[PDB]
RNA sequence: AAAACUCCAGUUGACACAAAAUAGACUACGAAAGUGGCUUUAACAUAUCUGAACACACAAUAGCUAAGACCCAAACUGGGAUUAGAUACCCCACUAUGCUUAGCCCUAAACCUCAACAGUUAAAUCAACAAAACUGCUCGCCAGAACACUACGAGCCACAGCUUAAAACUCAAA
């Protein structure tokens, strides 16, 4: 329903969570 | 010509019921009173429509009951054995 | 500060001072009494040595008087009870409207002002 | 009696917090639940376990204990033919039972009025 | 402020008992305290088995000391009968004659709350 | 009105009367009606004593002819 | 909602229809009615009512009027060019005695 | 009024003085605060039994 | 369990009727709130579902009253049929 | 007529039972739980006399959580405690489960006899914290 | 169904430093978060209102330092069933963690998503849901979406973060 945002927010955060873990 | 009507203090009211404790005063040394609206079986503490009262009455009530629990006056997990011939009050509906 | 045995103001203004014996004075003193009393003595004292009519209860002279003597409530529990946040904001509050009504007082009437900052010993700094 | 809902639902004029939230609207319709029915049964088990005791107990043969294991037939027969024809020709009963299709009836006859 | 405090013993009936109450009203008296009275309760058996403190408790007496007590006294009056192994327990509460009754009606039929909806048909 | 006062004041002390209510004759006069009627013509004269009419009243109703066969 | 000013008063939660105002609009509704069937009128009694169905239909038998305390289906009065045929004379006055 | 009510509920007090009688007096005494109550609220005492 | 032992939560059988005592001991716990509460306690329950859960059962409990009390007062005309046809 | 309320230890307790009162009566704790059930027969004066489960007779997995082998472990703890001389018990129940009246049908077909029906259901009043909601 | 242990369980007598069933069909306190076994004390501000990201203070839970404690639950881990594959849903044990002291970034769907000061609805009438609609003032924001709970800059008892906060490109949308 409204939730698409929600869930394109938590993946660009676990993406940059990724990237800072990485190096 | 006289015989308008008037807004007055509208009778037809007969006095509100109050509590079966309200002129009364209720004290922790009390045992009786305070396991009178005990069950006799689990022990639980009857409710506001069981036992017929208000707020701060059955505030007064429990705060009663938590202080004779704790301080040594009458048990939780049951009735008092030597009370079991109150006059029954609250409303039951086991044993038929 | 008020001595234990000093009197209250409901035991003040009744006949018979001396017809009582030890205990009874004793039993109507500060000793068996309260916090509030002390507090109400103190307000009392203050209204009537500091300010001139102590009855008027609506003024602003009662209502500084009132905020004082809760900040001096507040600090002294703070002092007593080391972690506490309520209190501290409490006492912050009343810190903040007792300016206020001191700057009020100095804009409308600056002589019980300066009676006031005299008497209770505070000063009223200008806030940056 | 019914407890009323003062500063229950979270309205314009509750200064306070909202103890009461439901999913559907305070709003009744005008049909009556269907009353719960079909459940797991099971009964009859002492029985089959005396029965099987007492066959374990003597031979295979029937004839060491009868008597419990035709007193066992007798019941179980006894309750399925019961239950049978129960829920086979009568489901009425006396004043006061299963009462759905007039129930809803009357509801439909004194229905709600939500829109003014 | 008006106090009451619930003295409970473990038989001893007169000797005991009565050396107990004497140091506790000596107590009350050089603490900054003014007794007023002492009852009985009585002496009847004990709600639930009191193994606190020492080893089997099933049957003691019980005390009523009105006394009016200040504000820097009730910890040590406590600290005074936790040390002390001869009471087993006892809370220092207010007197409830300080605080009077109200004039509640009793219960009272509550109205049904409306005007929580709109008029929508839906 | 103050008929209803009095009447709330009946019902309270006595209850239901022995005859039963007609509300098919439009100027039927119950027990009630008669009650209320003999307090208002014996306020009229000029008292100030609500409990004295009140027994006057009862003891001129006794004495007419009506028994009101009240609780004990 | 509508029905504040033809109310006198309230008597333990009963109301009591004023009869002043009442007699001034029945006299005017009485000969409104009597100048439509003076001209060759046509009244209806729609009353849906299970109490007295039998006593309105009579009434209008009796005086050669008509009559309709049944159910009422859809397009009658209104989609009456489809039902009861090409061209009807539709009742220019309808009688509610049962809203 | 209060003072006065104080001053004559003053005299009935525990001094140094009365300690022995008054301790005996206690413990030759059963008091009980126990009564409970029916459907209307009447007082029934157990001491009565 | 410092308390006594025969006394809470114990009924009497009479002519050997074990089922009967059975069924009111089953509707004590029932009725006292036992059943249900070790049911519940059977796992952990969080606190937002435990409030949630408890403003349900309010609501159905309210809206069953309701109903009953509506029906309570719609029994009055669900006899026969006064009028025929009309 | 007939109190349901237990009598008191106290005196005159009107009640006969093989020539004893209540008091002296020998117990018989079931521990009913979700899946095993164990029965123990102890005595006025405290003597273990039997005890048994459901794992006694030759149940592996998922049959323990059935009545058949509660009524069977029953039968089996009534009849070695009649093996020695015990007639009238008190039946303890603790906890609920499958095999909660299925023990007690046991020991009544055992030749037992049972006037009290107690229970004492170990649940706290928000005590310990017990195991995580499983995802089913 | 495994698997986990046999110094495993059962009635009796002797035991705790977080966690207070029923009362709770109660609507309360507090600015919010939050809080309901008992005993005692201090105490829940402001006589018009509003008003900081130019400031101060409080503030769900989790994560850190050193000491005191550990029944049970449990990040992780080890072992054990199913599946072609299971680092998850099925079972047991265990570490940090739920507790108190002094010092830390102040984090949420911090949701009743509805700011406070007052009143009104037969003069006022609303896209649709949702919890019906307005009049007078004020604070911060908006005016196409991803890019972006993002580098830099400005501060933070901290260097895997928090507060404020974009450009370039594509799209005729969202
Ligand atoms: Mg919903
Ligand atoms: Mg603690
Ligand atoms: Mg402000
Ligand atoms: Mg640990
Ligand atoms: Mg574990
Ligand atoms: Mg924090
Ligand atoms: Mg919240
Ligand atoms: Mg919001
Ligand atoms: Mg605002
Ligand atoms: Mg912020
Ligand atoms: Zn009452």
């Amino acid at each position: 329903k409204n939730v698409l945002k929600i869930r394109r927010r938590k993946m660009n955060h676990h993406k940059y969570r990724k990237l800072v873990k990485k190096t | 010509n006289e015989d308008l009507p008037i807004s007055m203090e509208n009778p037809y009211k007969e006095p509100l019921k109050k509590c079966i404790l309200c002129g009364k005063h209720v004290d922790y040394k009390n045992v009786q009173l305070l396991s009178q609206f005990v069950s006799p079986f689990t022990g639980c503490i009857y409710g506001r429509h069981i036992t017929g009262l208000c707020g701060k009455k059955q505030k007064e009530i429990t705060k009663a009951i938590k202080r004779a629990q704790i301080m040594g006056f009458m048990p939780v997990t049951y009735k008092d054995p030597a009370y079991l011939k109150d006059p029954k009050v609250c409303n039951i509906r086991y044993r038929e | 500060d008020p001595p234990p045995s000093t009197l209250l103001k409901d035991y003040q203004n009744v006949p018979g001072i001396e017809k009582v014996d030890d205990v009874v004075k004793r039993l109507l003193s500060l000793e068996m009494a309260n916090k509030k009393e002390m507090l109400k003595i103190k307000q009392e004292q203050f209204m009537k040595k500091i300010v001139a009519n102590p009855e008027d209860t609506r003024s602003l002279e009662a209502r500084i008087i009132a905020l004082s003597v809760k900040i001096r409530s507040y600090e002294e529990h703070l002092e007593k009870h080391r972690k506490d946040k309520a209190h501290k904001r409490y006492l912050l509050m009343s810190i903040d409207q007792r300016k206020k009504m001191l700057k009020n007082l100095r804009n409308t009437n600056y002589d019980v002002f300066e009676k006031i900052c005299w008497g209770l010993g505070i000063e009223y700094t200008f806030p940056p | 009696a019914t407890p009323s809902l003062r500063g229950r639902l979270a309205r314009f004029g509750n200064p306070r917090k909202p103890v009461l939230k439901p999913n559907k609207p305070l709003i009744l319709a005008n049909r009556v639940g269907e009353r719960r029915r079909e459940k797991g049964e099971a009964t009859c088990i002492t029985e089959m376990s005396v029965m099987m005791a007492c066959w374990k107990q003597n031979e295979f043969r029937d004839d060491a204990c009868r008597k419990e294991i035709q007193g066992f037939l007798d019941c179980a027969a006894r309750a399925q033919e019961a239950r049978k024809m129960r829920s086979i020709q009568e489901t009425l009963g006396e004043s006061g039972s299963l009462l759905p299709n007039k129930l809803n009836k009357l509801l439909q006859r004194f229905p709600n009025k939500p829109y003014l | 402020p008006r106090y009451e405090l619930a003295l409970i013993l473990k038989a001893m009936q007169r000797p005991e008992t009565a050396a107990t109450l004497k140091r506790t009203i000596e107590a009350l008296m050089d603490r900054g305290a003014i007794v007023r009275d002492l009852e009985n309760l009585g002496e009847r058996a004990l709600p639930y088995r009191i193994s606190a403190h020492s080893q089997q408790h099933n049957r003691g007496g019980y005390f009523l000391v009105d006394f009016y007590a200040p504000t820097a006294a009730v910890e040590s009056m406590v600290e005074h009968l936790s040390r002390d192994i001869d009471v087993i327990r006892g809370n220092i509460v207010k007197h409830p004659l300080t605080q009077e009754l109200k004039e509640c009606e009793g219960i009272v039929p509550v109205p049904l709350a409306e005007k929580l909806y709109s008029t929508k048909k839906r | 009105y103050h008929e209803d006062r009095i009447r709330a004041k009946f019902y309270s002390v006595y209850g239901s009367g022995q005859r039963a209510f007609d509300l098919f004759n439009p100027n039927f006069k119950s027990t009630c009606q008669r009650f209320v009627e003999k307090y208002t013509e014996l306020q009229k004269l000029g008292e100030t004593d609500e409990e004295k009419l009140f027994v006057e009243t009862g003891k001129a109703l006794l004495a007419e002819g009506v028994i009101l066969r009240r609780v004990g | 909602r509508f029905m504040e000013p033809y109310i006198f008063g309230s008597r333990l939660d009963h109301d009591i229809i004023d009869l002043e105002q009442t007699a001034t609009h029945l006299q005017l509704a009485l000969n409104f009615t009597a100048h439509m069937a003076y001209r060759k009128g046509i009244i209806l009694f729609i009353s849906r009512n299970r109490q007295f169905s039998y006593l309105i239909e009579n009434m209008a038998r009796d005086c050669g009027e008509y009559a309709h305390t049944r159910y009422f289906r859809g397009g009658m009065l209104t989609n009456a060019r489809l039902l009861f045929g090409p061209t009807v004379r539709l009742p220019d006055l309808i009688i509610f005695l049962h809203t | 009024r209060e003072v006065l009510q104080l001053q004559e509920e003053v005299k009935n007090f525990i001094t140094r003085e009365n300690l022995e009688a008054r301790v005996e007096a206690a413990l030759d005494s059963r008091k009980n605060y126990n009564w409970a109550i029916t459907r209307e609220g009447l007082v029934v005492r157990p001491q009565r039994r | 369990a410092k308390h006594l032992k025969f006394i809470a939560r114990t009924v009497m059988v009479q002519e050997g009727n074990v089922e009967s005592a059975y069924r009111t001991l089953n509707r004590i716990l029932t009725m006292d709130g036992l059943i249900e509460d070790i049911k519940h306690r059977r796992y952990y329950e969080k606190p937002c579902r435990r409030r949630q859960r408890e403003s349900y059962e309010r609501c159905r409990r309210i809206y069953n009253m309701e109903m009953a009390r509506k029906i309570n007062f719609l029994m009055r005309k669900n006899r026969a049929d006064p009028w025929q046809g009309c | 007529k007939f109190s349901i309320y237990p009598p008191i230890p106290g005196e005159e307790s009107s009640l006969r039972w093989a020539g004893k009162k209540f008091e002296e009566i020998p117990i018989a704790h079931i521990k009913a739980s979700h899946n095993n059930t164990q029965i123990q027969v102890v005595s006025a004066s405290n003597e273990p006399l039997a005890f048994a489960s459901c794992g006694t007779e030759g149940f592996r997995n998922a049959k323990k959580g059935t009545g058949i082998a509660a009524q069977t472990a029953g039968i089996a703890a009534a009849a070695r405690a009649k093996q020695k001389g015990v007639i009238h018990i008190r039946v303890v129940v603790k906890g609920l489960g499958p095999g909660r009246l299925s023990a007690m049908h046991g020991l009544i077909m055992g030749g037992l006899e049972v006037i009290s029906i107690t229970d004492n259901t170990p649940i706290p009043h928000n005590g310990c914290r017990p195991r995580k909601a499983r995802k089913l």
